[PDB]
């Protein structure tokens, strides 16, 4: 849902997780209104100990173990496993354009269309 | 005619991955199974008193080494230490099955000037020193070749047993005691090929020989770099056990 | 082709009509394949009374 | 019952050999800083004395080089002469030797039957068991 | 091994280690591989529309293929690939092992008579069928409505009055329905008279296309 | 095997350069007897052996050939240099030479195998149960290891013939004369090592004794010849060391003499 | 390696990636979807770089012919879940 | 399949009189597979076990046995519990076979002529 | 350790015959009085011993019961072990006829102990029972049959009360001495079975199935007419060999007599014959010296 | 030079008659191992596995009687049996039974579809009165309707088998009688320590379930009622609860 | 199939070192290893 | 492949569990891969292919009931006794048809015992003696060490000296 359509997730790996919801929602609308989601995507940065997009990729483990035992009433897991699935791209996608604008430098120089 | 002899010949170096024996009987050929059993249980009284035995054997000889570096001895260790290469005489016997005989001549007398012939044996033991002395760049002192010829010596070897390992994997592969009986006996060699590429390496280097000898940790992690390691022996779970009903042979079973 | 084989040929093949696989004997294409030498000499089967 | 003999004769000289090889391992194990004690010399011991030989015809086999340095002819034992099975592990059999050099063709078959008749095999034989054998002081 | 070569000691194989299955890693049970594992005459064409079916150039390397995807990308090597695919056997053959064809019921190609001649045998393997596709047929209607079962059902009792629209699952009759009499004529208790259901002749056809 | 030295070289030993200031050093030698005869075959043992020569035998290379020409036989093809087929009568002249004929026609009649028993090894308790028996014969048993203890004349104790290292030699030269001298290069002696096989700290004489294993050859060890006045001598084994332990002289001395000392058995 | 040699994917699904399509067409006519996306045509060289940046080695690595048959007595011990010798290049 | 016991009791006549002699069938089939006796590390595994009789893949051995332990499920059988999951995969292939087939094939003392060997 | 042995020869050789008996006494009381009472069970083997002119000497080692449970067996071996020591011996041939048998039966089964025994002679003295073996062979499959749970109860009830109901009686004691023994310590049948007739701690003598171990070449002497020790039984457990019958003796006790004193050693003999090297060897060369004349006379 | 050259392009058109020790490895001889040919050894047969994941006898012969049809062939119990353990947050035996458990409510379409939301706390064993019966009858030889099995007081290797475990099998003739219900809860605690409550939670007045969540409730429905219906088909295309089996209420 | 590629080897044979005494005799300087089977020492032949 | 509308159709088709296809070398030369080197392994025909594919495959890695005896390699070993020079009697074991006892000359002491006489000859028979040695022949350099323990050999300041030089 997230890879293969390779949108721009303009988010830098390091801001909240509040901020990959208007993401999430665009493929989970007719489950959770908009602003029900913000109230899902803060639980979780209130609750576990998980912040910012990069944290929700490097643990995912420690992350799920949070929501297993102290969510599971509210959170939908379906939000877990699609907040896992845009935070393993955002951070993916950071990448490669951390690296497109270091080559930049070292004189690759391509298009916006590359 | 000669290449209808070879033809007999080539066909005697075969060797076939043959049945078990038919007349084999799940009653005997477990007889045999607890023989076997009732053997190592019997030699290992006689093997665990053997390497106690060199558990102290060794304790002797390196604390009587180092007791001669302690007493001054410096110079005198290392003609020591060095490699006694006088063998045994010929004068050194064999023992056999029975005592020499009080004034026995061969044959008592019945001499035979054919079969006492001086005659040759099939090996040339050609060996990895023979490119040192017997070949060119004849070294005077040859058994104390510069160590710049060992440093490449052994480096030949490293880039010949990888080579001799290499075919001998594709083109004679073999599995069992009998593979895992070679593997050891190579990997031992490129081990001790490796700690003489390590005294070199330690050696010509000025810098290591301080902090490879400072701490432990780091030489466990320098001889993990090296390759050489710590050859665990399989322990033997001879022990009665009843094993697991999948374990069992992977054929038919005896009748 | 080469005369490898002074035997005549012999394989085994599905026999699509038994649906088992029997002995192939070779022979030549052109001929009648059930002639009056194919009769086998009758026998009792080690079976029976 | 040659190995039971062999074996209980590898013993008693794998205690003598490596009474001359514990100082060349003394002088070694000292800048290596490795542990001299019987996990050591085990290993030792074994990549002198065994040497699964390989099927002889393989070129690759037939061309061991490191199981005849002047070192592994001291700290060897005499386990290969008190019976022909540890012979033919270490080497093969005193026939196969041969026919195998003509197999892989490093000798004429003239060269192997004519020198590979039991009689040959037998005097030759007795020679290795012994060590009373030709040499070649200048090898080419 | 010390010991040059003398295998004397610890003869006795030790016997290996045991590689266990996680049995809750599996797949969960699939009725679609239920059905399948077993091997049977043959599936559909997989096409009523041929559309979708599957190439004839292809069918030779099909047969537990129908799961979505080498030990690599894919090269093919050329060979296993043109060393198993045309064999030095299986060409010159006329009879290749079943593969995944819609071929006649070789189900009962198996159980049947081999005296009859084909074109004798093909017409009569559909006789038999055509009659099993009538016993299962009955069993459909007459469990659903939980009528103890009936073979050569009546035409007027088929169409079960109207087909009666199947009230609109299905049950069994209560065990006082229960009998092992099932032919109506005998259900009751026309005429009972029996005839098998085919005319096997060890005739032979005498007809070859070729 | 205890190969000949195919062409390995024999680097000396070296008389010293630099006076190290030898202390107090003793370097004695533990000669022993190599073992005559093999070990003596346990009853299981040899119910080993009808196991290994019958699946040795029964998973041949060649199973059903009786033997290379047996096999070799079966195409008409022969190994032997004469060029017979039939192995019987190899068997009878296996060599074309019939002077080796004559040569086993007598011995097969005349040889008897030597008795591996010694008299000497029918010990009789009514010899006494005392201080051990003097045990002189180097005879004495074929099948284990004799080793050399010595009493002196001086204490009675008994010791490693042992004599003081001088300056600019070595150990092994000196083990090597501390024979030689005391037989009057009366003896054909094998020291092992280059270096010692053990060592022993004394307090009475503060000396520090390097034992060397030898083995004896061949040369009538002339006692009264030796450096510590020996009273007599004795070739006792590895075993039956333990016996002099009350008459012997270190505690610290013997159990290091049995700790280097061989034995054929093994079985302790 | 070599954009000389081709393979033909079929991906089963036709809805996973006509509900994309329709949405990455969608997006980028938006101007919303970014264009270092996987399956661009002209960022593929740059792409695998990104993830693998020594993918050139793991293909030129020139295997010793010891690890290309590893011990068999590691298959009969069940090291290694077993043994290949045949496939040996990295077709990637 | 070849279903059949190591022990069969076997009619014979001993001084014209009728006495059972215990038949040991085990020595019939070795005769009739001689590659059951030359057992190698594979052999269970084979593909063909008997490349004579290549139509044979198991011998179902049927002897009344007072062990308690039974023979282990490398040597059995499992012949208890649910084989499926959906559906008893016996009344799927239940119904593709006609109550016309074959179940049987009882040999014949008297054949009418040499062709009917068994009547199916 | 006791001081106390009979050596029959004037010698003691390498290694001699270690005769054994039952357990003499204990040495609780001085060693002058179990001197005695050992001292009459030579009179039974100081005549079979001189028939059989042993060129090795004979000896005879007493053994002691123990003053608590488990060093009724273990003391023994290291009590005979020891006195191997203080002959300076390995590898010697032992006899026996009563509790002196399981010792040799108990070392050559179990390890650290195996180099002692060299051969293993049995008087009349059983080691099992056909009622203690066919026994123990349920009394394994019952430890399964008791764990694992498809097995169906009535079965397993009934494997249960018929392994009771036929019950394991205490071996045959082949003296009058340790009928005590064999019936106090080493089969007390109020200790060795816990779980009555289910499991049979039988670490105390040895495990059945450490008998089924014991390849040390081994030997039953057996009176012609009635014995003890059924042969049936022993064949089938010690391997294929038949036990050597002494045809004149009536009983046990018996073959100690004037009657069989030459044949129950010249049976015996026959034994050490077998693994003695000296003796092995020429009928060794003495055969081929007789195998190679035959290719002499064949040569013409 | 050219010659020379096809002189050595003869050497390579000579032929290289070179004996081999055995067959050429990879391609003619073959290397078997004991991972190749080895009976499946399920880590834990909780899930009854051999019952559905069939796998032929290996062997030749295969030992079929008549009397290896009353036997029930059950797995063998496991020790360390997952009924007994407690269900602390600690253990490490439990943690391992925690995932597990389920790992096999994945596997068998349970966890995220039928129950979604699982909290898997407390250690539930529902044992069954049973009797290893191969079907429902009467005592054969006493002529007497067999009399229905007490109420299970205890767990034990008999009663393994006839628990409810992960996805297990259990013939039918045993379940006809109502479930005994062991299960084992350490969630309640004075506190995160059970400490500082100063003779609190005696003040609770209901230790055993003082907590709003310790008076249990054990619900017993079957998803499949008419017939084991496909999760694929049914967890879409219908919407119909479950055929509740069983209640009991203030455990 | 088995007897003809076990004959085939000893006229393979033949064919190899009667040519290869050749192609040695013709003045080309063949030494061991630039040949099909290396293990051929030349000068034996 | 034939459907079931076709005009004519077939009987069974074998299914492929019986009769199996071997993966083996297509002879032909572009079609068998590269390693592949025409398989010259003389050996004498096995007949029943019970006993011939067996050869394919390599089992001696796979669990054995009996013990793990080094089979199929050790040929067919027949002891005969061999008489020593000093009559010490030994037995050793050959492949071929050896006889019972061979009387054995030229052994180890007999060579010995011909060395030092012939060594006699030049009369240096007796010995040469270490401590006697005070010939001291040497140098002391830096880069150098000795040969002879190649694998264990270890550099340093080492002095050198010259081997012993016997005549024979």
């Amino acid at each position: 849902y997230y890879a293969e359509v390779g949108q721009a997730y303009e988010t830098p790996s390091h801001f909240p997780l509040s901020y990959t919801a208007p993401f999430i929602y665009q493929y989970t609308a007719q489950c959770w209104s908009r602003e029900d989601l913000q109230s899902y995507l803060e639980r979780i940065e209130q609750s576990s100990g998980l912040r910012t997009i990069a944290d929700a990729a490097s643990r995912r483990e420690a992350l799920y173990t949070w929501w297993h035992n102290a969510g599971m009433n509210v959170i939908p897991l379906g939000v877990l496993q699609h907040l896992e699935l845009v935070s393993r791209d955002i951070v993916a996608q950071n990448a490669r354009k951390s690296y497109r604008i270091e080559q930049h430098e070292r004189g690759i120089l391509r298009t916006p269309e590359m | 005619n000669e290449e209808k002899w070879a033809q007999a010949a080539m066909e005697y170096i075969h060797e076939k991955n043959h049945v078990n024996d038919a007349r084999k009987r799940q009653q005997d050929v477990d007889q045999e199974r607890s023989i076997a059993n009732a053997y190592d249980r019997y030699s290992a009284v006689s093997e665990a008193k053997f390497d106690e035995r060199l558990s102290r054997l060794i304790a002797r000889m390196s604390e009587a080494l180092e007791e001669m570096r302690n007493l001054g001895l410096e110079e005198a260790l290392e003609e020591a230490v060095l490699l006694n290469s006088e063998q045994p005489p010929g004068h050194y016997r064999r023992p056999s099955l029975t005592p020499p005989l009080a004034g026995y001549e061969p044959g008592f007398g019945l001499d035979v000037p054919q079969l006492r012939s001086q005659q040759a044996e099939y090996p040339p033991l050609r060996r990895p020193t023979d490119w040192l002395e017997f070949g060119e760049g004849g070294a005077d002192d040859f058994p104390y070749v510069d160590t710049h010829k060992i440093e490449d010596l052994t480096a030949k070897h490293e880039a010949q047993l990888e080579e001799q390992h290499g075919v001998l994997r594709e083109a004679a592969p073999l599995t069992g005691v009998e593979g895992e009986g070679w593997e050891a006996y190579v990997a031992l060699h490129r081990k001790a090929l490796a700690r003489q590429h390590l005294i070199m390496d330690l050696h010509n280097d000025p810098e290591l020989r301080d902090k490879y000898n400072a701490d432990e940790a780091f030489r466990a992690a320098e001889w993990e770099r090296r390759g050489m390691g710590a050859l665990s022996i399989e322990a033997p779970l001879e022990r009665d056990l009843e094993l697991h009903y999948a374990q069992v042979p992977a054929y038919e079973a005896f009748r | 082709r080469l005369d490898a084989t002074g035997r005549k040929l012999q394989k085994t093949m599905w026999d699509p009509v038994l649906q088992r696989y029997t002995l192939m004997k070779e022979t030549k294409v052109r001929g009648p394949f059930l002639t009056k030498s194919n009769i086998a000499r009758k026998v009792d089967f080690p079976v029976g009374a | 019952m040659n190995d039971i003999y062999a074996r209980r004769l590898a013993q008693t000289s794998m205690f003598h050999q490596l009474m001359r090889s514990h100082g060349t391992l003394w002088a070694a194990t000292q800048v290596t800083k490795e542990k001299l004690n019987l996990a050591f010399v085990k290993e030792e011991m074994m990549r002198v004395n065994g040497r699964r030989a390989m099927p002889l015809l393989i070129g690759a086999a037939a061309n061991e080089n490191l199981n005849d340095t002047h070192f592994t002819h001291l700290t060897e034992h005499c386990a290969w002469t008190e019976s022909a099975r540890a012979f033919a592990v270490q080497r093969q059999t005193p026939l196969t030797q041969h026919i195998a050099s003509m197999g892989r063709m490093a000798e004429t078959i003239t060269q192997a039957k004519t020198a590979s008749t039991s009689q040959l095999l037998f005097n030759e034989h007795l020679a290795r068991i012994d060590g009373i054998s030709e040499f070649e002081e200048e090898p080419f | 091994m010390l010991y040059g070569g003398s295998r004397v000691q610890y003869l006795v194989q030790p016997p290996f280690t045991l590689h266990k299955i996680r049995s809750e890693n599996l797949p969960p049970p699939s009725l679609y591989a239920e059905r399948h594992d077993l091997g049977l005459e043959m599936q559909l064409p997989r096409d009523m529309h041929v559309y979708n079916s599957i190439n004839m150039a292809i069918q030779r390397q099909v047969g537990g293929d129908s799961s979505t995807l080498g030990g690599h990308a894919d090269g093919f090597d050329m060979g296993a690939f043109f060393t198993e695919q045309h064999h030095p056997e299986r060409h010159h053959n006329s009879s290749l092992p079943y593969a995944k064809h819609d071929t006649n019921n070789v189900l009962a190609m198996r159980l049947f008579p081999v005296n009859v001649g084909v074109r004798a045998r093909t017409e009569a393997i559909r006789i038999r069928t055509d009659d099993c596709l009538q016993r299962l047929r009955d069993a459909d209607l007459c469990a659903k409505m939980r009528l103890p079962l009936e073979h050569p059902l009546p035409l007027s009792r088929r169409s079960q009055y109207a087909a009666i629209h199947r009230v609109r699952a299905a049950a069994h009759p209560p065990p006082s329905e229960l009998s092992i009499v099932t032919r109506p004529v005998d259900r009751l208790g026309a005429s009972q008279r029996w005839l098998p259901l085919q005319t096997l002749k060890p005739m032979g056809h005498n007809w070859s296309a070729a | 095997t205890f190969h000949s030295q195919h062409r390995t070289p024999i680097i000396p030993q070296v008389h010293v350069h630099d006076e190290p200031t030898a202390q107090r050093i003793h370097v004695g030698y533990y000669l022993h007897r190599h073992p005559v005869v093999k070990h003596s075959p346990h009853p299981l043992e040899t119910e080993m052996g009808y196991l290994l020569e019958r699946e040795q035998q029964r998973y041949s290379r060649h199973e059903s050939a009786e033997s290379a020409t047996a096999f070799f036989a079966s195409r008409g093809q022969t190994i032997d240099i004469l060029g017979r087929t039939d192995p019987n009568q190899i068997k009878g002249n296996f060599f074309g030479l019939e002077l080796y004929q004559d040569a086993m026609k007598v011995v097969m009649q005349r040889y008897t195998p030597e008795k591996r028993l010694t008299s000497a090894d029918l010990w009789q308790p009514n010899a006494l149960g005392d201080a051990p028996p003097p045990r002189h014969t180097l005879h004495r048993k074929l099948d284990d290891f004799l080793y050399l203890i010595v009493q002196e004349g001086a204490t009675g104790k008994w010791t490693i013939p042992h004599t003081a290292r001088k300056d600019d030699e070595s150990l092994r030269m000196t083990a090597d004369r501390a024979i030689s001298s005391q037989n009057s290069e009366g003896l054909d002696c094998y020291v092992w090592s280059n270096a010692p096989q053990a060592t022993v700290f004394l307090k009475d004489d503060n000396t520090r004794l390097f034992i060397y294993a030898a083995t004896y050859l061949a040369g009538r060890p002339q006692f009264a010849s030796f450096e510590p006045k020996p009273k007599d001598h004795a070739w006792v084994t590895r075993h039956e060391l333990l016996q002099y332990s009350d008459t012997f002289k270190s505690a610290e001395l013997l159990k290091a003499l049995l700790d280097i000392s061989a034995d054929g058995t093994f079985e302790a | 390696i070599n954009p000389s040699y081709k393979w033909l994917d079929v991906e089963p699904d036709i809805q996973k990636v006509y509900r994309s399509r329709c949405m990455r067409a969608a997006l980028q006519a938006r101007g919303k979807a970014s264009m270092m996306v996987a399956g661009n045509v002209h960022y593929r060289a740059e792409l695998d770089h990104v993830t693998e940046p020594h993918w050139r080695e793991r293909v030129m690595r020139v295997p010793k012919a010891t690890e290309r048959f590893q011990d068999p007595n590691y298959f009969t011990r069940g090291l290694v879940p077993s043994l290949r010798p045949l496939s040996r290049y990295s077709y990637e | 399949h070849l279903v059949a016991r190591e022990w069969i009791n076997v009619p014979e006549m001993k001084q014209g009189e009728l006495v059972e002699r215990n038949m040991h069938f085990w020595d019939t089939i070795y005769n009739v597979i001689p590659e059951l006796g030359l057992s190698y590390p594979g052999q269970k595994f084979q593909w063909v076990h008997s490349q004579e009789f290549y139509y044979l893949k198991k011998i179902i051995i049927t002897d009344h046995n007072m062990n308690l332990l039974g023979v282990t499920p490398m040597r059995k059988m499992l012949v208890w519990g649910p084989f499926s999951y959906y559906e008893q995969r016996l009344r799927r292939l239940s119904a593709l076979l006609h109550p016309d087939d074959p179940v049987l094939a009882l040999e014949d003392p008297n054949p009418a002529m040499e062709d009917k060997l068994h009547i199916t | 350790m006791p001081t106390t042995v009979l050596y029959h020869g004037d010698q003691l050789g390498p290694r001699p015959l270690v005769i054994l008996d039952h357990s003499v006494a204990r040495l609780e009381q001085s060693a002058t009085a179990v001197l005695d009472a050992c001292q009459e069970a030579a009179k039974r083997y100081e005549a079979m011993l001189s028939s059989l002119a042993w060129d090795h000497g004979a000896v005879f080692v007493p053994l002691q019961v123990s003053i608590g449970e488990i060093n009724v067996m273990e003391q023994s071996c290291r009590h005979v072990c020891a006195v191997l020591d203080a002959m300076d011996v390995q590898w010697s041939h032992v006899l026996a006829h009563s509790y002196g048998a399981l010792v040799a039966a108990r070392m050559a089964a179990s390890t650290a102990y195996p180099h002692r025994i060299g051969s293993l002679l049995l008087l009349d003295t059983p080691l099992v029972t056909e009622q203690l073996v066919r026994n123990t062979k349920q009394r394994e499959e019952i430890a399964k049959a008791k764990k694992d749970v498809n097995v169906p109860p009535a079965e397993l009830s009934f494997a249960i009360e018929s392994l009771r109901s036929a019950l394991e009686t205490t071996l045959p004691y082949p003296a009058a001495v340790d009928k005590s023994l064999y019936e106090d310590h080493l089969f007390s049948s109020a200790s060795v079975f816990r779980e009555k007739g289910l499991v049979r701690d039988e670490h105390r003598y040895v495990p059945v199935r450490h008998l089924a171990q014991v390849h040390h070449p081994l030997q039953l002497l057996v009176p012609v007419k009635q014995p003890i020790t059924d042969v049936a039984i022993h064949r089938e457990f010690f391997g294929l060999r038949r036990p050597a019958v002494i045809k004149t003796a009536d009983n046990h006790e018996d073959l100690f007599s004037a009657k069989c004193a030459d044949e129950v050693a010249d049976v015996v003999r026959a034994w050490m014959q077998r693994f003695e090297p000296d003796v092995v060897m020429k009928r060794r060369f003495e055969k081929a010296a007789k195998e190679m004349v035959q290719l002499m006379g064949s040569s013409a | 030079q050219r010659e020379r050259d096809r002189k050595a392009r003869q050497i390579e058109k000579l032929p290289r008659p070179e004996a081999l020790h055995d067959f050429q490895y990879p391609y003619e001889k073959t290397i078997l191992s004991d991972s190749m040919f080895e009976y499946p050894v399920y880590e834990t047969e909780l899930d009854t596995p051999q019952l559905f994941n069939l796998t032929p006898p290996p062997d030749f012969f295969i030992y079929w009687n008549a009397t290896d049809f009353d036997r029930t062939a059950y797995p063998p119990v496991p020790e360390d049996d997952h009924r007994v353990l407690v269900p602390s947050s600690q253990s490490p035996r439990w943690i391992e039974h925690r995932a597990r458990l389920l790992q096999y409510l994945r596997k068998h379409e349970i966890m995220p579809h039928y129950v979604p939301h699982i909290h898997a706390n407390v250690n539930l064993s529902v044992v069954f009165p049973g009797q290893y019966n191969t079907r429902a009858r009467l005592t054969d030889e006493n002529g007497d309707k067999i009399p229905p099995p007490p109420a299970q007081t205890k767990m034990t290797p008999r009663n393994f088998w006839f628990t409810a475990h992960c996805g297990n099998y259990m013939e039918l003739t045993d379940v006809q009688q109502p479930p005994s219900v062991f299960f084992f809860e350490e969630a309640p605690a004075a506190a995160s320590a059970a400490s500082d409550a100063g003779e609190a939670g005696d003040a609770a007045n209901k230790q055993s379930s003082h907590a709003a969540v310790n008076y249990y409730t054990f619900v017993m429905l079957s998803p499949d009622y008419p017939y084991r219906v496909p999760l694929l088909q049914d967890r879409h295309k219908a919407d119909r609860g479950f055929f509740l089996n069983y209640m009991v209420a203030n455990l | 199939h088995f007897k003809k590629v076990q004959d085939t080897f000893w006229s393979n044979r033949k064919v190899l070192v009667n040519r290869i005494k050749s192609m040695h005799n013709q003045g080309t300087l063949q030494s061991a290893k630039d040949l099909p089977i290396k293990t051929i020492n030349i000068k034996a032949f | 492949v034939l459907n079931k509308w076709a005009a004519v159709t077939k009987s069974a088709p074998p299914a492929a569990g019986l009769r199996p296809l071997a993966r083996t070398v297509s002879p032909n030369p572009k079609l068998r891969p590269a390693d592949y080197k025409v398989p010259y392994v003389l050996r004498t025909f096995i007949k029943d292919r019970h006993s011939s594919e067996m050869q394919h495959i390599e089992n001696r890695g796979m669990y054995r009931e009996e013990l793990a005896i080094e089979r199929s390699r050790f040929p067919r070993m027949q002891k005969t006794l061999t008489i020593q020079t000093d009559g010490s009697l030994n037995e050793r074991e050959f492949e071929f048809a050896v006889p019972p006892v061979v009387m054995l000359f030229q052994d180890r002491l007999s060579a010995h015992r011909q060395r030092q006489v012939a060594l006699a000859k030049i009369g240096k028979l007796k010995r040469v003696k270490s401590w006697e040695t005070s010939v001291r022949g040497k140098e002391s350099l830096n880069p150098v060490c000795n040969a002879l323990v190649f694998p264990y050999c270890v550099p340093k300041k080492m002095l050198v000296r010259p081997r012993i030089v016997d005549p024979l």
